[PDB]
């Protein structure tokens, strides 16, 4: 396989999204990226139930509503947030590793 | 929504054509529409703005003839900006969502405790009307009126099962018809006469629609409101009522068919004309007492005009409109 | 990074021959054999804008019959027909083949390919499209002719016992045919960025024109087989006497999901491409590089997701979908494709812009564009919906977004390429005059249309009453139709009398400043694309090759932040 | 011991094999000349007579 | 390939998420413009449009995880990396415009449902596909 | 000094197309859905499966699911470079679809022959289209072999007709999934 890091001389600076250490790749992401768009689905689903009430319907079920839209929106939320760090710890280490950081 | 739009000459700009609108719920459509006008004309205001400075400020001639060289600043990326402008949007969608679920929710509402109910049918290609139910207070001899006309109602009941055993859907007949509704009195348009429903003012009123072989739609602009009616709404799971709490005022309203059904499609036009609730009380019950009189004499005996107003029959002579008079006129 | 020896005896290579020397002979045999990518991305242009001038002759017919109350020539059926072919053609045998036709040409010579990865299913994918449209039109020969159920072919008016003409099984099997030649190119595209890109050439350094014909080749993936089998399933029942389409087997909703669930992607897949399109050129002219393009990749990805989520806005006046759940759905999907203008004035934000004809006719695109987008949202509430459901409006909306995109950017991308496709400009100043006289027919034709759609005619009417009070709104709208109409005798001849006697391309870029890898090449390309490749390493190539001096420029500037890594240490040793 | 087609080439055995179902040694298409062979030969060597005509005038 | 197969699996959370949020939601939530009942046609779709993604994601994740890396795949490659043979490529053939006609007899056969023109369209596009794939494969004349 | 291993080109295409052959299916298996849907809300579709045959559509399943197995026995013939054993074992794919083809051809005349028709309900015209496109992919699968064989009888066997025959073993491995969902769907849960 092929190394870790690639010359690079002082004063040379590259678009590097291709990277071996670049996030885009690691799969991780990705999935968090799902994730994040998945959650802003709850906010729907709270914001219907809510509104619903407002105007006087929905009225046996807009707590039960209310309920799973907050917590599909905080674990999708959630777990694709820390899906993207655990895609973007590498890029991390590498920035740390070397001055570099494009 | 329940803010009152700007009004005035302002008002008829943002709502750009729409009807005034005569239901509660209609006023409600129609407020919450000349709100997303005020915002829709900002976003288009000041981004059509911005691709006018692209034309007028950031030209390459403007640029050289001061000299600020060859190339532009090479920026590529604002990571912080090219956020904010994502979020933005977001919260912007939300709240809108958040408007369309409160407008939605009052005008599709089934709890409104209708007074009047009518049983449509549509067919290829005009309208059939009848008043399935019609309270008392209204009503003809005061008791709780039914429509049903239960000879022929069963008749349609039967229907749903060939004798000869050519029952291919799900064990029903394929002309099943047992889902049409058949009342006493009821209205028939023809090619010759425009069908004009009549209802009363202030009154809670639902329409139960339902289609004779293809889908039609039901589209009263003055409601600013329309439903597909379909054959067998059930099969197809379509919520095939409606309910308005009232019609606000007075007059006579076109109405017209919004779903492509075919060679007349344009020609399938029905009026919805709306009268006082005593003089309602009076047409219903000169229907109810002599059954064989037609529309148009019920209509002179409450004193209004006979035939449709807001619209008209079509010359059916497929030459005869081509110089420009397309509508025959009735006495 | 390695440097060559001075070669002796280096000459540059022989640059091809434009367009317009040709001998008699040298094309016939060519055009009905030729597995190669750009003579098949010519043949596609070339058939499709023959097939725009057939569909708006079938509209200006129908702008011509509504100038006036009555019916004059037309009769209803007639119109019918009229309005059901110029949305079928103008979508799948205009918007679909065009779009793979700029694919076919240009995504080799961007990734830096010398040929697709399956050159026979390339040609396979013309013929059987061009053999759908001969199909699909053939119904205007029988004695009752097309196909007249609009464009939709909703049930139950599509079973035999509703539409028993012949020409409504002809419609089926064009579009079916279509449909096929869309997912062999699809295919195509995939596998050739997949398998055929250059050295240097990773995925985040691929213009967004490829990126967009990526997620565009997944979704038609996903659809055209769905529209396949609801038609085939609608021809086996009107031919062999079933019943999944029965309305009391819920069959008219069944249509109507599956439909739509083709039928919002498809409109995607006729946005995305030009969208790409018009961010190839925008830069350009700019002088300026493609603002936030990461962020564009992952906003395109993002509609290619949702768009399979929102597919039942089109069914909210049925009473039978639920509505919180679309509408949010639309709501969401506006944010992605609005944040594309966003990007674009980015990437024109204190440029340098030159008003050559590729960035009139794009940023016409955009100002179109923006009103139809604005016009959407209104459709994506649907207390706005059930007024404007099958209104007039509903016309506006989709021909402001389907003029704006499949119209406007593809002239921008007709005459951006020009040079490239054939070795010779066009004339500017005929240009100029096509796009003036598209821009005034075109909001003459469609803005006063969203008046008399709130006002309540509904679409697909043959015939109106004077009572109405729809006649002047009408007139209006006729008279600059048939402006419209002429705006294409320009174009037509800017394009015939340019492919052979127009200006002689000298240089690699005509326009200057190049980004993509296809401005690396000469014009004409050879017939393997590249007589050499250079060195890959920013999404814009062409530009680092032809202004060497701008390269420790532009990575300086690249971000706003502070980033300080041009005075950073020395990295790996040695190896390359 | 198996079958190997005269036609198909040699390799390092802990290589695997010259192409699989999901990995080959070749971006595109292999070629159905085999691989191993290295085009252009010499004319004599392709068996093509290349005809004499004359015809009257 | 490594972002091409990494890039399936956002759309594959995402339709899968929407899946059973629109299954759930239908068949439980009632509004008065639907009746309530799951709807079987949006549910299969987004399911099976998921399994399109994940087939695509799978397949060429698992080709990626035993490919080496290639200068197409790497941030610093030279151009004579690729320097060789690129692959096979069809220069040139008659019968993708053969299929198109066959297929368009066909096509004509089930319009006005002939069944001889059924199966002479069968016929001819079995024959067409044969004939593009046997092409560069047919014998040298044997006299 | 050896050459890297790519992705073989035309199994990412076969890929491809068989993904949206699968979405092609999706369509017909929500058609059957709905129209179960509807014949449920009031018992008229389990009368209809009461014509069904579950063991003799398990036999055919066995059938198709063996001649897999054989198309994959003949895969690994043809990358190790043996004509010998693919032409065996494709010969034997060939002789195990032609026998579940004709299998499903005697389930239709005998389910013909007591009432089941496209006409005579919905139930049968579902099970019809779902079933009759299948047969057709199936008989197309056997012809795309039956085309290997005459591709590697008349030229020599490079690697590129081994990468020819490995694709096709990829659709006939694409139908037997199909049928083992039709199977689970239409027999026995029903
Ligand atoms: C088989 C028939 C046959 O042998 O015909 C050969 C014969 C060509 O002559 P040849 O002797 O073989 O070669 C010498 C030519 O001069 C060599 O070709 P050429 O020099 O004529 O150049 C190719 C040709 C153009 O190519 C062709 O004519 C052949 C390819 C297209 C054929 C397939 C689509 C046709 C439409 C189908 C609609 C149904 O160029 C032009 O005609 C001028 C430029 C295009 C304007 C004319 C067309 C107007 C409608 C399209 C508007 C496009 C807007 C701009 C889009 C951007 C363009 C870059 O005629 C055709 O190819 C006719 C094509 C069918 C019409
Ligand atoms: C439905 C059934 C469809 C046909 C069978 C299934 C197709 C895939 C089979 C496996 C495969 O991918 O093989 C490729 C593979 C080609 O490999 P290769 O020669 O190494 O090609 C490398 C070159 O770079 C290749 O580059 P190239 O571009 O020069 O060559 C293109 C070539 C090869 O292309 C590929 O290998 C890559 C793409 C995969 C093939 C399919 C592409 C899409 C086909 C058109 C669009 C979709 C059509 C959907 C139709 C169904 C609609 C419900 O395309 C084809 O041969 C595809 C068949 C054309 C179908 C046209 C539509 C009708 O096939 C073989 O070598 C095996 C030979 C036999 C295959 C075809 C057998 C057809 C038999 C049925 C004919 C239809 C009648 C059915 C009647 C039923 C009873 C009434
Ligand atoms: C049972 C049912 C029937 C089907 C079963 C099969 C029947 C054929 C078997 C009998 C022959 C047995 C002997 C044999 O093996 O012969 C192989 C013999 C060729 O042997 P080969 O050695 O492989 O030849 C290739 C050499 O490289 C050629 O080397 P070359 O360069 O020396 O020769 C070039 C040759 C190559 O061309 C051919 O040999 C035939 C060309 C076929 C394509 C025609 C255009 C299709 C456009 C769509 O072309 C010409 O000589 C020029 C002729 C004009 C070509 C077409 C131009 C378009 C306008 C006409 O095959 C044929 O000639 C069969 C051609 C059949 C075409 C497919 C069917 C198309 C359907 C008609 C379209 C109708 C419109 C549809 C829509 C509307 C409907 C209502
Ligand atoms: C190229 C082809 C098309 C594109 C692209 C397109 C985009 C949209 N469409 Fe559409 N459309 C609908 C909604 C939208 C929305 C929300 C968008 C969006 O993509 C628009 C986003 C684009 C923009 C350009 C937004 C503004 C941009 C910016 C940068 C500002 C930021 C945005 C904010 C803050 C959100 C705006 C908020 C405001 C308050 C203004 C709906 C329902 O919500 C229906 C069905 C209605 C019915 O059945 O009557 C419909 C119907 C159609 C038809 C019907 C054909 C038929 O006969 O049935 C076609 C061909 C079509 C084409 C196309 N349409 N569309
Ligand atoms: C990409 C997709 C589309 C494009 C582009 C498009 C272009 C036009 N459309 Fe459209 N269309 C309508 C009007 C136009 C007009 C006027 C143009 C224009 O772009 C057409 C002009 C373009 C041309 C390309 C004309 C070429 C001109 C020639 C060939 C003659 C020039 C020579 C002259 C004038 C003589 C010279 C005279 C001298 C004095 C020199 C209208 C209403 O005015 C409706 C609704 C109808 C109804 O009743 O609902 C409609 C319906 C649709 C539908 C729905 C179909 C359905 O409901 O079944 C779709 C999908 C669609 C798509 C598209 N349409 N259109
Ligand atoms: C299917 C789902 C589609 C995606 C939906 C949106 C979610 C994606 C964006 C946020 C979540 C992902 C985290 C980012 C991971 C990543 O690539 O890091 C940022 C990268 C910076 O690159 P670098 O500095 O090298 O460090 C990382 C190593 N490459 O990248 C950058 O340079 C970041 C630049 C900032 C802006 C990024 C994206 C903007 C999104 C535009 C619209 C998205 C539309 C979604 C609908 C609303
Ligand atoms: C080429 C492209 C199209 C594919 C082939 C076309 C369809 C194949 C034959 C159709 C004829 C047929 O099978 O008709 C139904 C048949 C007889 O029906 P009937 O005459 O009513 O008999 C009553 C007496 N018991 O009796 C039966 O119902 C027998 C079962 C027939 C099974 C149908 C198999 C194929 C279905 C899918 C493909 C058809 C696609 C639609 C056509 C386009
Ligand atoms: C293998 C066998 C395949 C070839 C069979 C050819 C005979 C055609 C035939 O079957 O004719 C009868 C047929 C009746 O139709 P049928 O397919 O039986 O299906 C029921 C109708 N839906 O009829 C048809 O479907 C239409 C046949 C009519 C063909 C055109 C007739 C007028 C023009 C003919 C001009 C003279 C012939 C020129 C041909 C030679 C030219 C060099
Ligand atoms: C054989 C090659 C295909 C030729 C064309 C299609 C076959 C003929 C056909 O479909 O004829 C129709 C007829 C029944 O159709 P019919 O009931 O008339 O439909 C309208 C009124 N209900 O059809 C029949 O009654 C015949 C049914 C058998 C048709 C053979 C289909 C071949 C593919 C399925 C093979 C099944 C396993 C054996
Ligand atoms: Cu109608
Ligand atoms: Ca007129
Ligand atoms: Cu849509
Ligand atoms: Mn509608």
């Amino acid at each position: 396989p092929a190394p870790e890091r690639m010359h690079y001389i002082k004063g040379y600076v590259p678009v590097a999204y291709s990277s071996p250490h670049s996030s885009l790749e690691r799969s991780a992401t990705w999935l968090g990226m799902g994730f994040l768009l998945t959650a802003l689905a709850g906010v729907g689903a709270v914001l219907f139930a809510v509104g619903a009430n407002s105007v006087g319907q929905q009225q046996e079920h807009w707590v039960l509503y209310s309920i799973i839209g907050v917590v599909f929106a905080v674990v999708c939320t959630v777990l694709g947030t820390v899906l993207i760090i655990k895609g973007r710890a590498p890029y991390n280490r590498y920035v740390k590793e070397t001055g570099r950081t494009q | 929504c329940e803010v009152a739009p700007p009004g005035g000459v302002l008002g008829d700009f943002l709502r750009m054509g729409w009807p005034d609108g005569i239901t509660p719920e209609a006023v409600a459509m129609g407020n919450f529409w000349s709100w997303v006008w005020v915002a829709a004309w900002i976003i288009g205001i000041i981004m059509w703005g911005l691709f006018l400075t692209a034309i007028f400020a950031w030209g390459a001639k403007r640029a050289e003839k001061r000299g600020e060289g060859e190339f532009p600043k090479q920026l590529q990326y604002n990571v912080p900006l090219e956020l904010v402008l994502t979020i933005v949007p977001i919260i912007i969608v939300m709240v809108l969502f958040f408007f369309t679920v409160q407008t939605q929710d009052k005008v599709t509402a089934l709890d409104k405790n209708p007074e009047v109910t009518v049983d449509v049918t549509a067919y290829q290609w005009n309208w059939k009307f009848g008043y399935s139910e019609i309270d008392g207070s209204l009503a003809p001899g005061g008791q709780d009126y039914q429509g049903s006309d239960p000879e022929r109602q069963a008749a349609a009941e039967a229907s749903k099962k060939d004798p000869s055993g050519d029952n291919p859907i799900h064990g029903n007949s394929k002309s099943d018809v047992s889902y049409l509704e058949f009342n006493r009195i009821e209205t028939l348009g023809t090619t010759d006469e425009i069908p004009v429903m009549v209802l009363p003012v202030n009154t809670p009123i639902e329409f139960n629609l339902a289609s004779a072989d293809v889908a039609h739609s039901f589209w009263v602009p003055e409601f600013l409101f329309k439903r597909d009616a379909y054959a067998h709404p059930e099969a197809n799971k379509s919520q095939r009522v409606f309910q308005i709490e009232e019609i606000t005022e007075e007059g006579a309203f076109v109405g017209r068919c919004a779903e492509m059904c075919g060679t007349y499609h344009a020609m399938m036009n029905f009026e919805l004309r709306v009268v006082d609730r005593d003089s309602f009380a009076e047409y219903i019950s000169f229907r109810d007492s002599n059954p064989d009189a037609t529309n148009a004499q019920a209509l002179e005996h409450i004193g209004q005009a006979p035939y449709a107003t807001s619209t008209s029959p079509f010359v059916s002579d497929r030459t005869a409109t081509r110089d420009g008079e397309n509508t025959q006129s009735n006495a | 990074t390695a440097v060559a020896p001075r070669v002796d005896g280096h000459v540059a290579p022989q640059r091809p021959e434009p367009t317009g020397h040709a001998r008699k002979g040298s094309k016939a045999w060519l055009m009905m054999t030729t597995t190669d990518h750009k003579q098949l991305g010519i043949m596609y242009i070339i058939m499709s804008f023959s097939f725009f001038f057939l569909g708006g002759l079938m509209a200006l017919l129908i702008r011509a019959e509504l100038f006036t109350p009555g019916l004059q020539f037309l009769s209803n059926e007639q119109f019918n027909q009229l309005f059901t072919m110029h949305g079928t053609v103008m979508l799948l045998l205009y918007g679909t083949p065009i779009v793979w036709g700029f694919a076919n040409y240009v995504l080799p010579l961007q990734i830096g390919a010398p040929d697709v990865a399956f050159p026979r299913l390339n040609a396979f994918g013309f013929w059987i499209t061009t053999v759908g449209g001969v199909a699909m039109l053939t119904g205007f020969l029988t004695p009752g002719g097309a196909a007249d159920f609009g464009w939709t072919m909703y049930s139950p008016l599509s079973d035999a016992i509703h539409s028993p003409g012949l020409g409504s099984d002809m419609w089926i099997v064009g579009v079916g045919a279509t449909g096929i030649g869309s997912v062999a190119s699809a295919i195509n595209m995939l596998t050739t960025i997949l398998c055929l890109r250059a050295p240097g050439m990773t995925m985040f350094r691929m213009p967004i024109f490829t990126w967009n014909i990526f997620v565009v080749s997944v979704l038609a993936l996903l659809i055209f087989p769905l529209l396949l089998a609801a038609a085939l399933g609608v021809l086996y029942d009107r031919k062999l006497g079933g019943h999944l389409y029965d309305p009391a087997n819920g069959g008219s909703l069944l249509w109507q999901h599956l439909f739509w669930f083709f039928g919002h992607p498809e409109v995607y897949v006729l946005a995305l491409p030009f969208f790409g399109i018009v961010s190839e050129i925008i830069p350009v002219f700019s002088r300026k590089p493609m603002f936030g393009y990461v962020g564009l990749i992952f906003a395109t990805l993002s509609i290619g997701a949702l768009s399979m989520a929102v597919w039942a806005h089109h069914m909210f006046v049925t009473g039978a979908v639920l509505l919180p759940f679309f509408s949010f759905m639309t709501f969401l999907i506006s944010v992605p494709t609005g944040v594309k203008f966003f990007n674009w004035v980015g990437t024109m934000w204190k440029g340098h812009i030159t008003w050559e004809t590729p960035m009139i006719w794009s940023v016409g695109f955009m100002a179109t564009f923006l009103f139809g987008g604005l016009t959407g949202i209104m459709l994506a509430s649907p207390p706005l919906d059930f007024h404007l459901a099958d209104s007039y409006f509903l016309i506006a909306h989709f021909h402001y977004t389907l003029f704006g995109t499949v119209v406007f950017a593809s002239c921008a991308g007709v005459y951006f390429w020009f040079p490239k496709m054939t070795g010779r400009m066009m004339d500017e100043r005929l240009g100029k005059i096509h796009f003036w006289l598209t821009f005034v027919g075109f909001h003459g034709t469609f803005l006063i249309q969203h008046w008399v759609g709130n006002m309540g005619m509904p679409r697909r009417y043959a015939d109106y009453l004077d009572s109405d009070g729809f006649t002047i709104y009408n007139q209006i709208s006729t008279v600059f139709s048939f402006l419209l109409g002429l705006s294409v005798i320009p174009f037509i001849w800017n394009v015939f009398k340019s492919w052979r006697y127009g200006e002689l391309v000298t240089v690699d870029d005509p326009w200057g400043y190049g980004n993509s890898l296809e401005w690396a090449t000469s014009c004409p390309p050879p017939r393997h694309n590249f007589a050499s490749l250079p060195r890959i390493r920013s999404e814009r190539p062409a530009f680092e090759l032809h202004y060497p001096h701008m390269i420790e420029r532009m990575r300086a500037e690249a971000h706003t932040g502070h980033h300080d890594d041009i005075n950073a240490p020395e990295l790996g040793t040695a190896p390359a | 011991k198996h079958f190997v087609d005269p036609a198909w080439p040699e390799h390092n055995p802990a290589d695997g094999h010259v192409v699989t179902e999901l990995i080959s040694k070749v971006a595109g298409a292999s070629s159905p000349w085999g691989d191993d062979k290295e085009f252009p030969v010499s004319a004599e060597e392709t068996g093509y007579v290349h005809p004499y005509t004359r015809i009257n005038r | 390939m490594k972002s091409s197969a990494k890039l399936m699996y956002g759309p594959t959370v995402f339709m899968a998420a929407m899946a059973v949020i629109y299954i759930f939601a239908t068949m439980h939530v009632s509004d008065g413009g639907s009746v309530k009942g799951v709807e079987w046609v949006g549910s299969v779709a987004l399911v099976l449009s998921a399994g399109l993604t994940l087939m695509l994601g799978v397949y060429l994740h698992f080709t990626e995880v035993r490919v080496d890396v290639l200068p197409e795949d790497w941030e610093e490659a030279e151009v004579a990396d690729k320097a060789g043979t690129l692959g096979f490529f069809s220069p040139s053939s008659i019968w993708p415009a053969a299929m198109s006609g066959a297929v368009g007899f066909l096509a004509f056969g089930v319009v006005y449902f002939h069944y001889w023109m059924i199966a002479v369209g069968l016929m001819l596009l079995i024959f067409t596909i044969t004939k593009l794939n046997l092409q560069y494969g047919v014998p040298k004349e044997k006299h | 000094v050896a050459a890297l291993n790519r992705p073989n080109m035309v199994s990412v295409g076969t890929i491809v197309f068989l993904s949206q052959e699968l979405m092609f299916f999706a369509g017909l298996f929500a058609m059957y859905f709905v129209s179960r849907a509807n014949g449920l809300a009031n018992g008229s579709w389990g009368e209809q499966t009461d014509h069904l045959n579950v063991p003799y559509a398990l036999l055919i399943t066995v059938i198709l699911v063996s001649s897999s197995v054989t198309c994959q026995f003949g895969v690994f013939a043809a990358e190790r470079g043996d004509v010998y054993g693919l032409r065996k074992w494709f010969l034997v794919t060939i002789i195990l679809g032609s026998i579940f083809v004709i299998g499903q051809g005697y389930e239709y005349i005998t389910l013909v022959g007591h009432g089941l028709t496209i006409q005579s309900s919905v139930y049968g015209s579902a099970f019809f289209i779902t079933t009759g496109f299948h047969a057709l992919h199936v008989i197309a699968g056997v012809m795309a072999f039956v085309v290997v064989l005459m591709r590697i009888h008349k030229s020599k066997f490079t690697p590129a007709q081994a990468t020819a025959a490995m694709v096709v073993s990829y659709y006939w491995h694409f139908v037997d999934v199909v049928w083992i969902g039709l199977f689970i769907t239409i027999y026995f849960i029903q």
